[PDB]
C-alpha cells in the first residue's frame, strides 16, 4: 500500500461565490482525480511509532486530509517550518465539546493506554489563538483541505456516511475556516491521541453548480483528452465531431552549458582594493575582458552604501555574459551619490562624470572615510565646479586653461575668472554627507554573445540530437 | 542611584510635578493581514429603490429586492452566468 | 475558392517557453479564446 | 522590441527580477497580443 | 492625449529630457497606432 | 530670505515681467531635493 487510486476526491468550493446551474472554469490549487494519496496505515498506523517517534511529512503548497476513523483517536496537526519554538507554529487540536487552535513557538507536545494524554510540554511568546471556531473540528469519511495563501490559513472539511475506503463517489468540501496566522507552513505533523494525504497542485477544474449552489460534479482539465475537450467547451456534454484542445511540445531533458576554456578571474579585487584612487575630474576607466565575472567578491569585500543595478535589476549578476565591460573608478562625498544615475544633475553629473540615459550596469558607493580622509585634509581630489559647457556621456574632460567668467579674457586667476579646479579637504570630523565615499561604476554592454566576459559557471558535455 | 524612590506620587503641587498616565500605540503595521482595525459604522438598509451600497467590502450601484435563492451557509454574495455580482447576503441579518 | 488554412497557439506565440509571460497573458482574458475560434471558423468556412 | 529592453523573453527573465520582468513581459505582451488581432483581422476580411 | 501632457510632440520634446520624453510619446505613439488601425480596419470593410 | 513662512501660511510670491537664468538656483545650496512635475531640470532654460 502507501499509494491509493484516490478517484474523484479532493475537491472544494474555491471561493465564497454563489453560483445557480452553471459551470464554471477555475484554476487553482486541486488535488489531481485518480492521483496517488498516500495511505499510512503502513509505518504510522494503529499503535505504529506512537511514545517513540513520528515521521514528519512535505506540506508542498497544501495537503488534502482524510480519515474513516470515528473513535476520535487523530486529534490535531501542527504547521509551521522548524517546529522546535525556533519559530511560529499552527497547532490544531481537536476535544469532544470543543477546538483549540493556538499560533505560537512550539518546543514539542506530549502526542508525538490512552488514560490521559496532550498536556503539551512547553511554549512562549504566542502570537494568536482561537477557540470553538467551528465548535467542533456506519463509518464517517472526514475530509479535511489545508491551504495557506498569502498568509491566510483556509480550513475545508466534509463528513460523508461512509465501510469502503474512498468509496468512489463525489462530495464537495465547504470551507470550515479562515484563519489571518500570517506565517510560513513548509512542513507538518498528525497529533494521535487510517489516515490518508493528498497533496494539491495548481489544476484547472470545470465544476458543476447546481440551482441551489452545491457543486454535484467536476472535471479535471488534464485528466485525458475528453476531460480537457469538456473544459474548452466547458460542458459535461460533448458533441460528435473533432475539437482543437491545446497545443502539445516536446520537454527538454537535460541542460547544456558551454563556456569558454578561461578560468581566469576578473581582476575586481585590484581595482576596488586599491590604496589610492582617482579624482572624479581625472576618473579612472579600466576595462574588463578575458576572465571570469565573479560578483561574489564584491559581496564579500564590504557592505556597500548603495549598490544600485540600472537595465540588470537583480545582485545575481553571476548568470550573465558581457560583451563590453568597464569599471570607471572615482571618489565623490557623500551627497554626491545620487547625482551618479542618469537623469541627474549637479557639479558632479553636469561636469565631471555622466552617464548615458540609456545606461545599463551598476553603481556601487561604498564608505571610505577611513582611508581617504586626512586631519590636514586630502587635497588630492578635486572636483571641477565651474565648466564652460555640460560634460557629454563618459567624456574625460583633463584641460588645465583657466576658464574665463564671460566677455574678459581674464588670463590668470582672480578678477574675472575661476582656475576650473577647486580642492576641497576630507576630514574624520566631517558628517556623512562630507565624508569621502568610493563610487565604481560597472558599464555592461550586453547584445548577445560575441565576445566572453562571462560568470562563474561550468561547461557541460555536448548533446546531439 | 535608585528608581525605587517614590518622586512624584505625594502631590508636592506643582505643574511639574502632579503625576500624569502616559500610554503610548506602536501602530506596528507588520506585513502578515492586520487582525486589528477601527470598527465600520452600518447605514440602516433600503430596499426597493436605487441605492449606491457597500456589503462587507462588495460595491456598487443597484436595486436591492427581496430573493427567492437559497444560498450555502457560507456563501456571502452570488454572480451570474457572466460574472457579475447578482446578489448578496446582508451581514446582519443573513437576508438573500 | 479556397485559402491556405492556419491555426495559431496564442500562448506559444506570445509567451513561448514562459511560465510567467502565461500567467500574465492569463490576466487578458477570452481574447486567445476569441482568435482560436477565429481561425478555426476561417477554417471551417475555406472546407465549406 | 515594443518599448522593452529586449525582444526574447529569455533575457528578460535572466536579466531581470520578476518585479521588473512583469513590466518588459507586459509591453511585449501587449506588442504581440495587437499583432495577433491584427492578423486575425485581416484574416477574417480576406475570407470573408 | 490618450494620457500624456500634451498631444504635441514638440512641446512634449521641449518639455522633457528623454528619459520620460520617451514614455509620453510612446503614449502619443501607442493612441495614434490605435487610430490608424481602426481606420484602416474600416476601409477595409468599406472597400469590401 | 531671512525668514520663510509656516506651512500653516505659505508664503505665495508671484512672479511676473521678469526674466530667469536657473544657474542661480544652484548657486544658492546644495539641495535635498529639486523634483520636477511636468517639465525636466536643465530644460527650464527656454521658455518656463
Ligand atoms: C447583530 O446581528 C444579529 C443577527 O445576526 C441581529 O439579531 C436580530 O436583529 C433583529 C433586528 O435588530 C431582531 O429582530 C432579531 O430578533 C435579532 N435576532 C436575534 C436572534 O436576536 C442583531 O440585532 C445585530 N445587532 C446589532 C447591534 O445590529
Ligand atoms: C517567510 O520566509 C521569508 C523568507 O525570506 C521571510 O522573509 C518571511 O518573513 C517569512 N514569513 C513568516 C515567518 O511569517
Ligand atoms: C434546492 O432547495 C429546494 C428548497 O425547497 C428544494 O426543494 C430542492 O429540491 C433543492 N434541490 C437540490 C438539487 O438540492
Ligand atoms: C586588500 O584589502 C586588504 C584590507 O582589507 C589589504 O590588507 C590587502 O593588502 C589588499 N590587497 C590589495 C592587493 O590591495
Ligand atoms: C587605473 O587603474 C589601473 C589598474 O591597473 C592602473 O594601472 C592605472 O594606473 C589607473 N589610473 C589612474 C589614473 O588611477
Ligand atoms: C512673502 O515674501 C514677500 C517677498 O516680497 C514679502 O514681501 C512678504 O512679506 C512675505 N510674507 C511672509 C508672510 O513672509
Amino acid at each position: 500500500q502507501s499509494y491509493t487510486n484516490s478517484f474523484t476526491r479532493g475537491v472544494y468550493y474555491p471561493d465564497k461565490v454563489f453560483r445557480s446551474s452553471v459551470l464554471h472554469l477555475t484554476q487553482d490549487l486541486f488535488l489531481p482525480f485518480f492521483s496517488n494519496v498516500t495511505w499510512f496505515h503502513a509505518i504510522s498506523g494503529t499503535n505504529g511509532t506512537k511514545r517513540f517517534d513520528n515521521p514528519v511529512l512535505p506540506f508542498n503548497d497544501g495537503v488534502y486530509f482524510a480519515s474513516t476513523e470515528k473513535s476520535n483517536i487523530i486529534r490535531g496537526w501542527i504547521f509551521g517550518t522548524t517546529l522546535d519554538s525556533k519559530t511560529q507554529s499552527l497547532l490544531i487540536v481537536n476535544n469532544a465539546t470543543n477546538v483549540f487552535i493556538k499560533v505560537c513557538e512550539f518546543q514539542f507536545c506530549n502526542d508525538p493506554m490512552e488514560s490521559e494524554s496532550g498536556v503539551y510540554s512547553s511554549a512562549n511568546n504566542c502570537t494568536f489563538e482561537y477557540v470553538s471556531q467551528p465548535f467542533l473540528m456506519f463509518k464517517n469519511l472526514r475530509e479535511f483541505v489545508f491551504k495557506n495563501i498569502d498568509g491566510y490559513f483556509k480550513i475545508y472539511s466534509k463528513h460523508t456516511p461512509i465501510g469502503r475506503d474512498f468509496p468512489q463517489g463525489f462530495s464537495a468540501l465547504e470551507p470550515l475556516v479562515d484563519l489571518p496566522i500570517g506565517i510560513n507552513i513548509t512542513r507538518f505533523q498528525t497529533l494521535l491521541a487510517d489516515y490518508y494525504v493528498g497533496y494539491l497542485q495548481p489544476r484547472t477544474f470545470l465544476l458543476k453548480y447546481n440551482e441551489n449552489g452545491t457543486i454535484t460534479d467536476a472535471v479535471d482539465c488534464a485528466l485525458d483528452p475528453l476531460s480537457e475537450t469538456k473544459c474548452t467547451l466547458k460542458s459535461f456534454t460533448v458533441e460528435k465531431g473533432i475539437y482543437q484542445t491545446s497545443n502539445f511540445r516536446v520537454q527538454p531533458t537535460e541542460s547544456i552549458v558551454r563556456f569558454p576554456n578561461v578560468t581566469n578571474l576578473c581582476p575586481f579585487h585590484e581595482v576596488f582594493n586599491a590604496t589610492r584612487f582617482a579624482s572624479v575630474y581625472a576618473w579612472n576607466r579600466t576595462r574588463i575582458s578575458n576572465c571570469v565575472a565573479d560578483y561574489s567578491v564584491l559581496y564579500n569585500f564590504a557592505p556597500f552604501f548603495a549598490f544600485k543595478c540600472y537595465g540588470v535589476s537583480p545582485t545575481k549578476l553571476n548568470d550573465l555574459c558581457f560583451t563590453n565591460v568597464y569599471a570607471d573608478s572615482f571618489v565623490i562625498k557623500g551627497n554626491e551619490v545620487s547625482q551618479i544615475a542618469p537623469g541627474q544633475t549637479g557639479n558632479i553629473a553636469d561636469y565631471n562624470y555622466k552617464l548615458p540615459d540609456d545606461f545599463t550596469g551598476c553603481v556601487i558607493a561604498w564608505n571610505s572615510n577611513k582611508l581617504d580622509s586626512k586631519h590636514s585634509g586630502n587635497y588630492d581630489y578635486w572636483y571641477r565646479s565651474f565648466r564652460k559647457s555640460k560634460l557629454k556621456p563618459f567624456e574625460r574632460d583633463i584641460s588645465t586653461e583657466i576658464y574665463q567668467a564671460g566677455n574678459k579674457p581674464c588670463k590668470g586667476k582672480g578678477p574675472n575668472c575661476y582656475f576650473p579646479l577647486q580642492s576641497y579637504g576630507f576630514r574624520p570630523t566631517y558628517g556623512v554627507g562630507h565624508q569621502p565615499y568610493r563610487v565604481v561604476v560597472l558599464s555592461f554592454e550586453l547584445l548577445h554573445a560575441p565576445a566572453t566576459v562571462c560568470g562563474p559557471k561550468k561547461s557541460t558535455n555536448l548533446v546531439k540530437n | 542611584y535608585f528608581p525605587l524612590q517614590s518622586y512624584g506620587f505625594r502631590p508636592t503641587y506643582g505643574v511639574g510635578h502632579q503625576p500624569y498616565r502616559v500610554v503610548v500605540l506602536s501602530f506596528e503595521l507588520l506585513h502578515a493581514p492586520a487582525t486589528v482595525c477601527g470598527p465600520k459604522k452600518s447605514t440602516n438598509l433600503v430596499k426597493n429603490k436605487c441605492v449606491n451600497f457597500n456589503f462587507n467590502g462588495l460595491t456598487g450601484t443597484g436595486v436591492l429586492t427581496k430573493s427567492n435563492k437559497k444560498f450555502l451557509p457560507f456563501q456571502q454574495f452570488g454572480r451570474d452566468i457572466v460574472d457579475t455580482t447578482d446578489a448578496v447576503r446582508d451581514p446582519q441579518t443573513l437576508e438573500i | 475558392v479556397s485559402m491556405t488554412k492556419t491555426s495559431v497557439d496564442c500562448t506559444m506565440y506570445i509567451c513561448g517557453d514562459s511560465t510567467e509571460c502565461s500567467n500574465l497573458l492569463l490576466q487578458y482574458g477570452s481574447f486567445c479564446t476569441q482568435l482560436k475560434r477565429a481561425l478555426t471558423g476561417i477554417a471551417v468556412e475555406q472546407d465549406k | 522590441k515594443f518599448g522593452a529592453i529586449s525582444s526574447v523573453l529569455n533575457d528578460i527573465l535572466s536579466r531581470l527580477d520578476p518585479p521588473e520582468a512583469e513590466v518588459q513581459i507586459d509591453r511585449l505582451i501587449t506588442g504581440r497580443l495587437q499583432s495577433l488581432q491584427t492578423y486575425v483581422t485581416q484574416q477574417l476580411i480576406r475570407a470573408a
